[PDB]
C-alpha cells in the first residue's frame, strides 16, 4: 500500500557509504562519488558520536546539485534515531511568536536528548469492593487472578477515588509514593454487556501476577521539552500547539542544573545531536552574532551547516562574505567542499535513481539521459525519469527507449530553453 | 560540565600578587596587558564602590576577548553574578529593547541573604493543659500552657508554649502520636504528617504516614539564599501563588515579558536597603558581559548612555571586534568600533593584540590538553605552520578530527599525516573563499 | 511549580533540602496580589472614580428555531464558570 | 444604561457546522493531545499489549453463566 | 556595607550650589563652572518650584562632556523628592506595547503628582489587658474588652465584632503599642513596648522595646495621600490596573479615562480636596525621538496639566529621525520655537582641576598635586570622563602596590593599560585589515 | 488654576454682524481667519450639513490652535470638541481608519433622559428566598417598604457584606449594590467597632428621579463592543483576558445609529454634532488621507477642522510625491482652506502685554518695546516666553515690575534657535554628528 512516506528526492540515501575506516566506497548505501566530502562527513559524524566535544560547526559548501543536502541525509541516516538530529531551514526562525535568538535558542535545546529513568513502586489490580463509612474511613478490596487482599484508607485517599469515580470492576494502578490513581479499563462481566460505550472507557482482563508491582519508564526527551514542560503550568500543551513565546533565561538555567543532578543520580542521560540548517545564508547578521557565542556553550550540539552561494551579500548588511556568512563565524567553522560530478557520477546516481523508483531504462536511453543531465542539470534528469517512465506507460511499454526521453524533453522544459522562449517572447511577459 | 566547551581551559587569570602577568598561567597565554587591565577591572569588581563604569575589550577576532571576559568570571567566583549576553538578544518580540537591558542590568546586580531558620521537630507524645489554681472569673477552668511533648530520633524535649496554640493544634487536628514542626520566628504549628511507627502493611495512604525525625528535637541552621534584583522585580511583577482571580488569569495566560515599571523597581530597592540595613542581606554587586556590542542599534546605545549613568548599575563589559564600521540603525554613520562616539567616551578600551606564533602553539598544546589529546613535536609544529596561515581558530579545530583519525587508525596520538590529511579534508576560510572567487560563475547570487 | 523564583515550593518540612534552602526575608519581599490590593486600599478609595459613559449587556444572537441544545449548554458553561471563579473574584468588589 | 442589541438570524445559520453522526467519521482514533494528562507509558506498553481482551475470551465470558455470589467475610 | 546606590557619573552633585539670587558660585555643592548654564537652571527651578506655568520646555544643548546630565541631576537633587522629576531616556518611547504618543503622554503624566490632604482620628497607646469572649460553639457574637494606656491616659473600650475580627487577625497582645484609626478599623503594630514572659519557649529573640506613646488616646492626625496621574490613569483604565502600576503592560489608555481624570481633579481643586504637584520630565538625548514625536510634544505641551520639560542633546545640525530633513539639535523648528536653548561651554583647565579634586573626594582617593597636575592634563587632551576613570584605575593600582598616595606612576601605568578613544583609533588604524568590515 | 498657552483665548472677537474687532476676545489679528471661522461656528451651530471639512493653513506661530480653541469656546461646553493630533493614529492596537473612525464618533454628542430608580433605606430583614432571591426590608424616615430582589442583587449584598442595621443604595437599573455604613442609631452600643456611621435616608425607600445623560457615538460603540453591563462571569473574563482596543465593525455602528434613531424619534434623546480637531495633519500618511476621503464624503460625519504649517511638501508614505500643505490635492479638493498670516510688530506687542495680564506680570512700556523688537527677529513664541524667567528675575531682585535690565539679563542667559543654529555652525566640528 500507500504509506505517507514516499519516494522523495534523497529516499535512495540510507547512510553514508563508508567502511571501518571511513574511506568512502565509489557506490555504497545510495550515495556515488563525493569521496573527500564522504570522509569529511564521515570524520563529523565520529565526532558526534563520541560526544566529547560541544559547539563544534561544520560548513558543507559547494555548487547546486553537488550533494550537499543529499550528504546531510546520509549523516542524519547513518546517526542512530536514538541521537536527536533537528533539521530546520533557515528561514523557519523567522517567527512572528518568538525571535530569531529564541528560535535559535530552541533549535540548539532540541538537538540535546535526555533520557529519563523512573523507577515506581505501584499497586495493580481490579477493583472488587469500596466500603466508606460515615467520608471519614474506609476499606478497599483488589484483585489479580492470582491474588485478592483488603486496604485501609485514609481522608485523602478516599478523597482522591470518589473525585475519580472509581467503582467495582474497575482495573486501576496506584502509585505508592503519590497516591495518584489512574484507571486501565474495566473487567468484562455478563451484566456489563453495554450497547453504548463512553469515549474514553475500554474492557481489559484482570492484571495477572502480584498485586504490587515496580514499574521502569525508559524515554527520550529533549531539552526544548522540558523547558517547554516547566515554562508554565500546562505547558505541555505548548509543545503540541507551539505558542511557547520566550523562555526565561533563568528556567533554562535552572533546568540544566536539574538535569546535571539528574545526570549525577543516574536517573538520566544525555545524548548531544546534531543541528541541520540547511540554506544558510538566509539567516541575518543578528542570528549569526547570536550563533558566534551560542555554540561557546557546554550544551551546545554539532552544528552542520550548508549553503550553495558563492561571494555574496550577507542578509540584513550590505557586505560582501564569502558564503553570505561573516567571517567571525567562518573562522569557528571547518568547510566541506563538494566538488561537481562526472559523467561517470551522473550515471551511476541516475541508476540508483531509476531502481529506486522502480523504472527499467536501456543503455541507450541511460547515455542520452546522462547527456542531458551534464548539459542542463542532475535534478533535471531526475524529473525526465519519471516523466519518461510516465510516457512509456501510457504506450504500453515496458522499457524506457530514447523515444520516450526525447519526448519527456520536447514537452518539460528545463530554465535554460524557458530563459530562452521568454527571450523570445520578452515584451508579452509583465515587468521585465 | 563534562563537556568540553571552547573556553574549558580558562581558569582565571594568571596573575602574580604584585598584579604583573605571567607568561602562561592559569589556562591563559600571552596578553599580558590585556590579563593585567582585566585584573585591574577584577579589583574594580571587588571593591565594590563603583556602579555604571565600563570597559570595552577592542581587538581583532579569536584574539581572546570572550576568554578574558571568562577568566574574569572565573577571578570573581560563583559568588559575583556574572550575567553574559549577546547584542542579538536585545530585539525581543515581547518587550523592548531597553526593557530587555535594564532587565540584564538588574539581573547582574546581586543580593546574598543571610538569616537564622530556627525549627522544632518531634512526634507528639504529650498533650497536657497547664491549669491554674485560681480560675479567672470564678467558673471553669483557665490554662496558662500547654505542654507539649516532642520526640525524635536522639531525644525528647518538652516545650512550654502559649495557651494560643491550642487553636493552631486544633486547625490543624494535631493528635499524640502525629509528627509536626513549630517555626520559633512566627509560633505556629504545622503537621507535616503521622509517624510510620503507627502506619500498617495494609494502609493505602501516601503523603500521611511519615518517619520518625532524625537529630535533635531543637533544630537551628543558617540559610544562606542569593538573589538578584531582577529575581524580585520578576516575582513581583507576575507573582505566582496567589488564589485570585488574577492569578489564575496569569496561570492559564501565556508567560509574557513585561515592561516592569520604575515604581515596582524603586520598591524593590528600598526593600534591599531596608534589608541590608537591618543586617539580613548583603549587596553582591556583579557584571554583566554584552559581547557583540556593534549588534545593537543607535537606540540600545543612546538608552545605555543613561543605563550607565545609573548609580544601582553594574560594571559592564563590552566587547567588539569591529573596525571603522557603520552603526546599526543609522544611515551611513561611521564610528571606529562599531559604537557611536558618545558611548566610547564612557568606557576604558582594553586592546587585544595578535598571538605570535609561539603563544599559538602554547594555546595549541594547551586546548590539547584539556582535550586529553597527545600530540607529537612534530605534528604540534605542522599544526602551528597551518595557524601561521588561516588562523588560531582553524588549528585548534582540526586537533579532535585529527584524534579521530588517529584512534581510527590505531594510534594513541596524532602524527605529521593525520594532521595532512585533515587539512585534505577540511578547507579554512581563505582557502574556500578562494574556491569560491576561481568559479564564481558556477555559484549562486 | 514555582520554577526559578525567590520564593520556593511549599517543602513538606525540615525533612527536605528545600526548607533550608529558601528565607522568610525572600518571601517577605514578594508581595502577592492581595497583599498588593491590601497596600493600595486607600488610593483606591480615594483615586478610583472613572464611570464609562454607557454600559451595556453583551449583544444577544436570537433565531425563530435556534437548535435546541445550545442554549443549555451555555448555560451550563456560565453557570459552572460564574461557580467556580466568582469567589476569587471577591477581592475586586470595590473596585467594581 | 442601554438594552442589548437582540442580533436576530435566520435558524438555518446556526446550523451550518453541524454534521450528522451517520455523516461523518469519529476523531477521537486521532486525538494525540487528549490523551495527555490521563494515559501513562505503562498503560500502553505494558499493561495493554498483555492484557488485551479477545473475540474468544470475550465470548466465553458472556456465553458462561452468572458467577457465585462472593462468600461473606469470616474472621480466621 | 554598601547600599544599593553606589558611586555613579554623578554621584558628586548635591544641587546647583547657587545663593539667593540665584548667581553661580565657583565651586559648591558638587558643581563647577557652567555659570550661566547654572544660572539659566537656576531660573528654571524657580519657575518649577512656582509651579504655576504649565508645558514650558527647556533644552540644554552643548558638546559631550560639558555638564549637560550632571546640570539635570542637580536640578533634579535641589528640587528633593516632595516634586515629581521623571527622567527617561529618548530611546525609552520606542515601545511594543504602547504607541509613541501614549508613551509621552504617560511620561508627562508620571510628572504631574496629585496630593489630598484629610484629618483623621487616630488613637495610639500602649495595650494593657486585651479580653476576647466567643462562643464556644457555632456561630455567635464575641464580646471583648481592650485597655490602652498612654503616659498620661488609661480608657477601657468595649469592643465591637469587626473591632474584634481585626485585633484577632493582627494577633495584638498585651504590651504592643499599636494604631487604631477609627473610620477604616485598620490597625497596625509599631512595636511592643516590653517583652513577652520568659517562661515560654518557642518564641524566638526579643528585638528593641519602643517606649509608651504620651499625651491623649484619642488624637488628630493629617493623612497625606500623594499618587500622580499616570498612577489614576492606570488604576482607573481597567480592573486590573493596580497590578498594572507595577507590571506595565498598561496598554493605550483610553482618552475619555483622561479627560474624566483631568476634569475630575480640575474639579477637586477647586474644590479644595486635592493640590495639584507639577514636576519635571527630563527626556535625555532627545535626538533619538522621531518626528512623530515632536509634533506630538508640540501639541502637548500646550495642555494645563503639562509638566516642565527638560531636554539634553548634544547634536549639531542633524537630519531628523524618520526624515531626510537636516534641522538644529535633531528637532523640528517648530517645536524649537517652544522652547528656551540653554548652552553649555567647554571647560578650562582650572575647571576641570576642580571636577578632578571633587570626584576624589568622592571617591575618597587621595591624589599628590603632580598626579593632579598629570590628570588634568591628560583630561585635556583626551576628555574629562576617561580622566574620571583613570582615577578609580590609578587608586587602584595604588592599593595594589600597598601606597597610600596617588602618584604620577599609577597614572602612567593606568594610562597605559586603559586606552581613549584617539588612541584605540590609531591602533585600529595601524591593523585596519585586521579589523572585520571596513 | 495654571496658565497654559491658549489660557487668555476666550472667543473669535466678533461683532453682531460678524465683522471681527480688532483686539477682542485675546485675539489680535488674523481679521480675515476670525470672520472664516465665525461662519464655521455658524455652520457647526446649524447642525444640518456633515463632514464639512476646513482647513487652517499658515506657518507656525499664527495662532491656528488658538483659532481653533476660539470655536471651541464660541460652541460653548455643550457641544463637543475632539482635539487630536496626527501622529496619534499610529497606534499599536487598532488599525488607523479605526482611530480616525472612533475620533469621528467621539466628536458626535447625544443628550439623552433616563429615568434612575433607586433603593435607598437601613436594612431591617435579609430573608433568602430558596438560584436563592432576597426578601429584603427597608426603612426610612418617610416609611418602610418589603422588596423581593434577584439573586444578582443578593450577591452583591453579600458582597457589601450587608447585615440587619446598615444604610444601603440599590440602584435598580444597573443592579449597583453600595453599603454606606451601619445606621447612625447604632454608634453609641460600643466604644470601638471599626465601622462608619451614617443617618437614617430620610426620602422614601423608592425613589425615581429623572436625569440628563451626556454620551457620545464613540461611547455607545465601545459599550456595545466591549460590554461590561451584564455584571455576569463572562463579561468580567472578557474584561480581563482582551483588554485591547478593538476594530469596530460598520455592522455596530450601523446598529447604534438605528438605536440612536430610534431614541431621536422618542423624543428623549437630542443630537449634537459636535467638531473634530486634527492639529498636526501633515502627520498623518496616504492611507489615512485616503481614508478620510470617504470618512469625509458620509452624511454621517462632524465637522473636521485640520491645521498644518508644512509647505511644499512630501507625502508620508510616499517617495517622492510633494502637495501644497503635505496633503494630497483630492483631499485639498474636499476642504475649505483658512490662511493665516504673520503678525506684524504691534500685534506681537499685543500679544506679549495680553499674555503678560494673563499670567499676571507688570511689564512696563521700555521693557514691552525692547521684548517686541526681541520678538521681530527670532520668533513671536520665544519672545511670549521670556516673561516668566523676567517676572522671576525681577522677583529676586525686589521689584514688582519686569524692566528692561531683567529682559536683557534674561535673554542673555537663555538662546533662541536662530542663535543656536548660529553656535552650530560656528562650530560644527565640535558637535556630534
Ligand atoms: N553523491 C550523491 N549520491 C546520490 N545522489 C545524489 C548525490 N549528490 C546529489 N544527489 C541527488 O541530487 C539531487 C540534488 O542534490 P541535493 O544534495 O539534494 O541538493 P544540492 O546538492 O543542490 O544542495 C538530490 O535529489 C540527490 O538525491
Ligand atoms: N591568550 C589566550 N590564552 C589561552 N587561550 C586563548 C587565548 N586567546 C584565545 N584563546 C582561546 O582560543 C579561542 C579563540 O576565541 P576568542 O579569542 O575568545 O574569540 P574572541 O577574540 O572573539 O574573543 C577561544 O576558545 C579561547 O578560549
Ligand atoms: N560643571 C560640572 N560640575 C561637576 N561635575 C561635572 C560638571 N560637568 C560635568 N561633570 C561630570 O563629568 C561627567 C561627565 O559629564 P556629563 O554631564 O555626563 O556630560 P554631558 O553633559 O555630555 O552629559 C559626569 O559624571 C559629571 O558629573
Ligand atoms: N492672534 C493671536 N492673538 C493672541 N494670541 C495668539 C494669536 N496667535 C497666536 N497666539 C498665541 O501664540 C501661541 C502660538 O499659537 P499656535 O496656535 O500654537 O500656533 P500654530 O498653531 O500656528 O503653531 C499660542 O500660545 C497662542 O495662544
Ligand atoms: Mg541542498
Ligand atoms: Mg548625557
Amino acid at each position: 500500500v500507500t504509506r505517507i512516506e514516499r519516494i522523495g528526492a534523497h529516499s535512495h540515501i540510507r547512510g553514508l557509504g563508508l567502511d571501518d575506516a571511513l574511506e568512502p566506497r565509489q557506490a555504497s548505501q545510495g550515495m556515488v562519488g563525493q569521496l573527500a566530502a564522504r570522509r569529511a562527513a564521515g570524520v563529523v559524524l565520529e565526532m558526534i558520536r563520541e560526544g566529547k566535544i560541544a559547539g563544534r560547526a561544520v560548513l558543507i559548501a559547494g555548487q547546486p546539485g553537488t550533494g550537499k543536502t543529499a550528504i546531510a541525509m546520509g549523516m542524519a541516516q547513518a546517526l542512530g534515531p536514538d541521537t536527536p538530529f533537528t533539521a530546520i531551514a533557515g528561514s523557519e526562525i523567522f517567527s512572528l511568536e518568538m525571535s530569531k535568538t529564541e528560535a535559535l535558542t530552541q533549535a540548539f535545546r532540541r538537538s540535546i536528548g535526555v533520557r529519563i529513568k523512573e523507577e515506581t513502586e505501584i499497586i495493580e489490580g481490579e477493583v472488587v469492593e469500596i466500603q466508606i463509612d460515615r467520608s471519614k474511613v474506609g476499606k478497599l478490596t483488589l484483585k489479580t487472578t492470582e491474588m485478592e487482599t483488603i486496604y485501609d484508607l485514609g481522608t485523602k485517599m478516599i478523597e482522591s477515588l470518589t473525585k475519580d469515580k472509581v467503582q467495582a470492576g474497575d482495573v486501576i494502578t496506584i502509585d505508592k509514593a503519590t497516591g495518584k490513581i489512574s484507571k486501565l479499563g474495566r473487567s468484562f462481566t455478563r451484566a456489563r454487556d453495554y450497547d453504548a460505550m463512553g469515549s474514553q472507557t475500554k474492557f481489559v482482563q484482570c492484571p495477572d501476577g502480584e498485586l504490587q508491582k515496580r514499574k521502569e519508564v525508559v524515554h527520550t526527551v529533549s531539552l526544548h521539552e522540558i523547558d517547554v514542560i516547566n515554562s508554565r503550568t500546562q505547558g505541555f500543551l505548548a509543545l503540541f500547539s507551539g505558542d511557547t513565546g520566550e523562555i526565561k533565561s533563568e528556567v533554562r538555567e535552572q533546568i540544566n542544573a536539574k538535569v546535571a543532578e539528574w545526570r549525577e543520580e543516574g536517573k538520566a542521560e544525555i545524548i548531544p545531536g546534531v543541528l541541520f540548517i540547511d540554506e544558510v545564508h538566509m539567516l541575518d547578521i543578528e542570528s549569526f552574532s547570536f550563533l558566534n557565542r551560542a555554540l561557546e556553550s557546554d550544551m551546545a550540539p554539532v552544528l552542520i551547516m550548508a549553503t550553495n552561494r558563492g561571494i555574496t551579500r550577507i542578509r540584513g548588511t550590505s557586505y560582501q562574505s564569502p558564503h553570505g556568512i561573516p567571517i567571525d563565524l567562518l573562522d569557528r567553522l571547518l568547510i566541506v567542499s563538494t566538488t561537481p560530478y562526472s559523467e561517470k557520477d551522473t550515471k551511476q546516481i541516475l541508476r540508483i535513481r531509476c531502481e529506486e523508483e522502480d523504472v527499467e531504462m536501456s543503455e541507450d536511453a541511460y547515455t542520452v539521459l546522462t547527456r542531458i543531465g551534464l548539459e542542463t542539470s542532475l535534478r533535471y534528469a531526475i524529473q525526465l525519469i519519471t516523466a519518461a517512465s510516465l510516457v512509456c506507460r501510457k504506450r504500453k511499454g515496458t522499457e524506457v527507449q530514447v523515444d520516450d526521453i526525447k519526448r519527456v524533453y520536447s514537452l518539460f522544459l528545463d530554465e535554460s530553453r524557458s530563459t530562452q522562449y521568454m527571450k523570445e517572447y520578452q515584451d508579452a511577459f509583465l515587468f521585465n | 560540565t563534562q563537556r568540553i566547551a571552547s573556553h574549558s581551559h580558562v581558569k582565571g587569570l594568571g596573575l602574580d600578587e604584585s598584579g604583573l602577568a605571567k607568561q602562561a598561567a592559569s589556562g591563559l597565554v600571552g596578553q599580558e596587558n590585556a590579563r593585567e587591565a582585566c585584573g585591574v577591572i577584577v579589583e574594580l569588581i571587588k571593591s565594590k564602590k563603583m556602579a555604571g563604569r565600563a570597559v570595552l575589550l577592542a581587538g581583532p577576532p579569536g584574539t581572546g576577548k570572550t576568554a578574558l571576559a571568562l577568566a574574569i568570571a572565573q577571578e570573581l567566583g560563583s559568588k559575583v553574578p556574572f550575567c553574559p549576553m549577546v547584542g542579538s538578544e536585545v530585539y525581543s518580540t515581547e518587550i523592548k529593547k531597553t526593557e530587555v537591558l535594564m532587565e540584564n542590568f538588574r539581573r547582574a546586580i546581586g543580593l546574598r541573604i543571610k538569616e537564622t531558620k530556627e525549627v522544632y521537630e518531634g512526634e507528639v507524645t504529650e498533650l497536657t493543659p497547664c491549669e491554674t489554681e485560681n480560675p479567672m472569673g470564678g467558673y471553669g477552668k483557665t490554662i496558662s500552657h500547654v505542654i507539649i511533648g516532642l520526640k525524635t530520633a536522639k531525644g525528647t524535649k518538652q516545650l512550654k508554649l502559649d495557651p494560643s496554640i491550642f487553636e493552631s493544634l486544633q486547625k490543624e487536628r494535631v493528635e499524640a502520636g502525629d509528627v509536626i514542626y513549630i517555626e520559633a520566628n512566627s509560633g505556629a504549628v504545622k503537621r507535616q504528617g503521622r509517624c510510620d511507627t503507627y502506619a500498617t502493611e495494609f494502609d493505602l495512604e501516601a503523603e500521611e504516614y511519615v518517619p520518625l525525625p532524625k537529630g535533635d528535637v531543637h533544630k537551628k541552621k543558617e540559610i544562606i539564599q542569593d538573589v538578584t534584583l531582577h529575581d524580585l522585580d520578576v516575582a513581583n511583577a507576575r507573582p505566582q501563588g496567589g488564589q485570585d482571580i488574577l492569578s489564575m488569569m496569569g496561570q492559564l495566560m501565556k508567560p509574557k515579558k513585561t515592561e516592569i515599571t520604575d515604581k515596582l523597581r524603586g520598591e524593590i530597592n528600598k526593600v534591599v536597603n531596608k534589608y541590608i540595613d537591618q543586617g539580613i542581606a548583603e549587596l553582591v554587586p556583579g557584571v554583566l558581559f554584552v559581547d557583540e556590542v556593534h549588534m545593537l542599534d543607535i537606540e540600545c546605545f543612546t538608552y545605555l548612555h543613561r543605563a550607565l549613568e545609573s548609580s544601582i548599575a553594574p560594571i559592564v563589559i563590552f566587547a567588539s571586534n569591529r573596525g571603522n564600521c557603520v552603526i546599526r540603525g543609522t544611515e551611513d554613520i561611521t564610528s571606529p568600533h562599531g559604537i557611536p562616539l558618545d558611548l566610547l567616551d564612557r568606557v576604558m578600551i582594553i586592546r587585544t593584540m595578535l598571538y605570535t606564533p609561539q603563544e599559538m602553539k602554547q594555546i595549541i598544546k594547551i586546548r590539547a590538553q584539556t582535550e586529553g589529546i597527545n600530540i607529537s613535536e612534530e605534528a604540534l609544529n605542522h599544526l602551528g605552520e597551518i595557524g601561521t596561515k588561516t588562523t588560531l581558530r582553524y588549528s585548534v579545530q582540526l586537533l579532535t578530527p585529527a584524534n579521530l583519525l588517529a584512534k581510527i587508525n590505531g594510534k594513541d596520538s596524532i602524527e605529521k599525516e593525520h594532521v595532512e590529511e585533515i587539512s585534505e579534508l577540511f578547507y579554512d576560510a581563505k582557502s574556500s573563499a578562494k574556491i569560491l572567487a576561481d568559479q564564481q560563475d558556477k555559484y549562486m547570487k | 511549580q514555582p520554577v526559578a523564583s525567590p520564593i520556593g515550593p511549599r517543602s513538606p518540612g525540615p525533612s527536605h533540602p528545600t526548607f533550608w534552602t529558601y528565607t522568610e526575608a525572600a518571601h517577605r519581599a514578594v508581595l502577592f496580589p492581595q497583599q498588593r490590593l491590601d497596600q493600595l486600599s486607600e488610593i483606591i478609595e480615594r483615586f478610583i472614580f472613572v464611570m464609562p459613559p454607557v454600559e451595556a449587556p453583551p449583544p444577544s444572537l436570537h433565531a425563530c428555531h435556534p437548535p435546541p441544545w445550545l442554549a443549555p449548554r451555555q448555560a451550563a458553561f456560565q453557570e459552572q464558570l460564574a461557580s467556580e471563579l466568582w469567589p476569587r473574584a471577591r477581592p475586586l468588589h470595590r473596585i467594581v | 444604561i442601554t438594552p442589548g442589541i437582540c442580533f436576530s438570524t435566520a435558524s438555518l445559520v446556526l446550523r451550518a457546522t453541524d454534521v450528522h453522526p451517520l455523516q461523518r467519521i469519529d476523531m477521537g482514533r486521532f486525538d494525540l493531545i487528549g490523551l495527555e494528562g490521563r494515559v501513562s507509558r505503562y498503560e500502553a506498553d505494558t499493561f495493554l499489549p498483555r492484557h488485551r481482551l479477545s473475540r474468544r475470551v470475550l465470548l466465553e465470558v458472556a456465553t458462561a453463566p452468572d458467577p457465585p455470589p462472593r462468600p461473606k467475610p469470616v474472621k480466621m
